[PDB]
């Protein structure tokens, strides 16, 4: 991965040694990326994928992978909304434990440190 | 066991029993009861109310015939027996989901008027004004409806679980209460049509829940086996719980002449059906009593006095102040 100011660039290369000890690397592809900040990668040979880790401009997760222009989208899950719809008929209460109780919704050592 | 202090016997089994609350203009208590088939109106007095009555006296005011089981039984407060304008009002819940209004002269003019719109069975209803023009229902399609005298649905609070009891507040304006099965009591605004507040049972399911009409800061429940005490507003949790019965608890009553006692009710069950009276005071019941089978728990409006309905039987327990 070649992280540059405008773009991101991965190349992908085969090692090859000569029958005089003489190593040289083949180029098998390069893969532009956009404005997206690089956390990690990694690469798989049973697959031959590139699997490739982002934030956006927005700091939201971004995960993307790539048979190495097109990168294949991880949807992956949204943060919990910031305002709560409480309907006239609804306890406020409820609705509020109802959602941080949630499956998946909130995590325990938030609350814990909350409180 | 203490035997019961009166006994009257009915012509079938008695499955709910309410005193009225209300002032009548009589001399006699009046109390309504509701068969397998039927609702009677009778006014009781009792020696401690005056010496000429020895014991009981007993009187069958009028039958109403229901063709249902009742299971709750409701008085508007503008039952009245002066001779001037004599007005029985009363609304009842069977069985079949509807809400029955009658209402009598005491004479030849008996009118009955049914509501409809539960899709659940009922399993409790109030006059909700202190004018008694509005009934307010809970039950088993977890709604609690609000009705005027002419069947139209007024208001429509949707539950989380089964409605299972509802009080109307005794000097608050506008305050409904509803106990949920889940151990949820809410309390609405009929005005705003809001839910102001929660209180959470510790146990489950909430069967009954009762107002202290002497200190209106008071809820008293059964859930489970225990009997649970709120103190509003300072907590949304019991200030008290403890044990009522040892097999479910179902009825729960406050006393109307002492904000420190209060009557429970165990399940229809193989043990014949305790009653138990408790006082705040003391940390066991101060008087157990045996129905052998017994729907329906109320207090007298000025005694010290509850009454349970049984087999063929209404049961009374006078409790030493």
């Amino acid at each position: 991965y070649l992280h540059t100011p405008k773009q991101g660039q991965f190349c992908v290369f085969q090692l090859m040694c000569a029958e005089s000890n003489r190593y040289s690397l083949d180029h098998i592809s390069s893969i532009f990326t956009n404005q997206e900040t690089l956390i990690d990668f990694t690469f798989t040979l049973t697959s031959m994928d590139i699997w490739a880790l982002w934030l956006d401009d927005d700091n939201q997760t971004v995960v993307k992978h790539i048979n190495f222009g097109q990168w294949n989208p991880v949807f992956v899950n949204p943060l919990p909304e910031d305002d709560l719809a409480i309907s006239d008929e609804q306890e406020p209460q409820e609705a509020y434990l109802e959602c941080l109780f949630a499956p998946g919704r909130f995590t325990i050592a938030a609350v814990q440190k909350a409180i | 066991a203490s035997n019961a202090t009166y006994t009257v016997d009915c012509e079938d089994y008695v499955h709910v029993v309410e005193f009225n609350p209300f002032d009548s203009g009589e001399a006699g208590s009046l109390l309504a009861y509701g068969g397998i088939s039927y609702v009677v109106i009778a006014s009781c007095r009792f020696q401690e109310e005056d010496s000429t009555v020895e014991g009981i006296e007993f009187k069958t005011l009028k039958t109403f015939h229901h063709g249902e089981r009742v299971v709750a039984i409701a008085w508007s407060p503008e039952t009245r027996c002066d001779a001037l304008l004599p007005l029985l009002r009363f609304a009842t819940a069977a069985g079949d989901k509807k809400i029955r209004i009658f209402t009598s002269d005491f004479q030849d003019k008996n009118e009955y008027k049914v509501i409809e719109g539960h899709s659940g069975y009922i399993n409790d209803l109030v006059f909700c004004s202190p004018e008694g023009t509005d009934i307010a229902s809970v039950g088993d399609d977890h709604t609690c409806r609000i009705w005027d005298l002419d069947g139209k649905q007024i208001a429509m609070f949707i539950l989380r679980s089964p409605g299972m009891s509802v009080a109307w507040h005794p000097e608050g304006a506008f305050k409904l209460m509803v106990a949920e099965k889940t151990g949820t009591i809410r309390f609405y605004d009929l005005t705003t049509h809001q839910a102001i507040l929660s209180l959470e049972s510790v146990q489950v399911p909430l069967m009954s829940a009762d107002w202290c009409v002497r200190n209106t800061l008071r809820i008293g429940a059964v859930a489970g086996n225990d009997w649970i005490i709120w103190e509003m507003p300072r907590s949304s949790y019991p200030q008290d719980n403890k044990p009522a019965h040892a097999d479910r608890a179902r009825m729960f009553r406050w006393s109307k002449c002492n904000e420190n006692v209060f009557a429970t009710t165990g399940y229809p069950g193989k043990m014949k059906s305790q009653i138990a009276i408790h006082h705040l005071a003391h940390p066991q019941p101060i008087l157990i009593g045996t129905a052998p089978v017994g729907s329906g728990l109320s207090w007298h409006r000025r005694l010290p006095l509850c009454v349970v309905g049984g087999y063929r039987k209404l049961f009374f327990w006078l409790t030493e102040m």
